[PDB]
């Protein structure tokens, strides 16, 4: 959270929250209702966003679901769609929490070597996440789209 | 027996061989991917359920 990050900085320096930390927390608390609105819209349309993202990613890379592909098979395609759903949920978490920590502890620390061991092609994951981002921006207004795109782009960048 | 009766008329079809079906094959692969995705969504929903809450 923004609050957790500010408090951890104060605690590590053994001091009360500074005027800048207080202003950060005030800004986050002021943005709370907008964050909740965006997160609610994303959570209500999770199935549509993931279904469209998977369609777009498999259309752009038919080799994934072709024989010999990483996602080939019912169980593997299920796991791929499940990962897309996971990343969408984590983006909603980041939007609510006002920082990238939930996305880090839950889904981005160790994902690189995880996907490396399983030979999961990271460009395909990035394509799926960009597809999810576009599906989401379709549902959100321009300002809400920008807010959600911050965390979508963070996930994309952390994958690469 | 002196009418002109035509016995062996040529058929419409040309002598060539069957054309390749690569594009049709790719489009069928696309439909198969679309069909696989909707069942994969159900199994993926089953995958995200909690662990030991039976
Ligand atoms: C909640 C946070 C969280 C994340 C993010 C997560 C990702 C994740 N995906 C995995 C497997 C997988 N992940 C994918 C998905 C990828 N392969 C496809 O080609 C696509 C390019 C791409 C998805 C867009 C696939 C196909 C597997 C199975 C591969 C295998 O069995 O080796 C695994 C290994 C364990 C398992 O099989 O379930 C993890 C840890 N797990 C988590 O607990």
């Amino acid at each position: 959270s923004a609050i957790t990050k500010a408090i951890l900085n104060a605690d590590a320096e053994a001091r009360y929250l500074s005027p800048g930390e207080i202003d950060v927390v005030r800004g986050y608390l002021a943005s709370g209702e907008r964050r909740v609105r965006v997160a609610r819209v994303l959570s209500d349309n999770a199935l549509r966003i993931v279904r469209g993202a998977g369609d777009t990613m498999f259309q752009k890379r038919p080799d994934l679901v072709a024989p010999g592909g990483n996602a080939y098979g019912e169980v593997r395609t299920a796991k791929c769609l499940r990962d897309l759903d996971y990343f969408l949920r984590l983006v909603t978490y980041g939007v609510l929490a006002g920082d990238t920590s939930p996305i880090d502890e839950i889904g981005l620390i160790g994902i690189k070597e995880t996907y490396s061991l399983l030979e999961v092609p990271v460009p395909g994951v990035i394509d799926g996440i960009k597809a999810a981002k576009q599906q989401a921006a379709a549902l959100l207004s321009s300002e809400d789209a920008a807010e959600a795109s911050f965390y979508f782009d963070y996930v994309i960048s952390a994958m690469s | 027996m002196q009418p002109i009766i035509l016995r062996t008329l040529s058929a419409r079809r040309p002598v060539q061989g069957r054309p390749n079906l690569e594009t049709y094959t790719s489009e069928v692969e696309r439909w198969k991917a679309i069909a696989q995705t909707q069942y994969a969504l159900e199994l993926a929903k089953e995958m995200s359920r909690p662990a030991l809450r039976t």
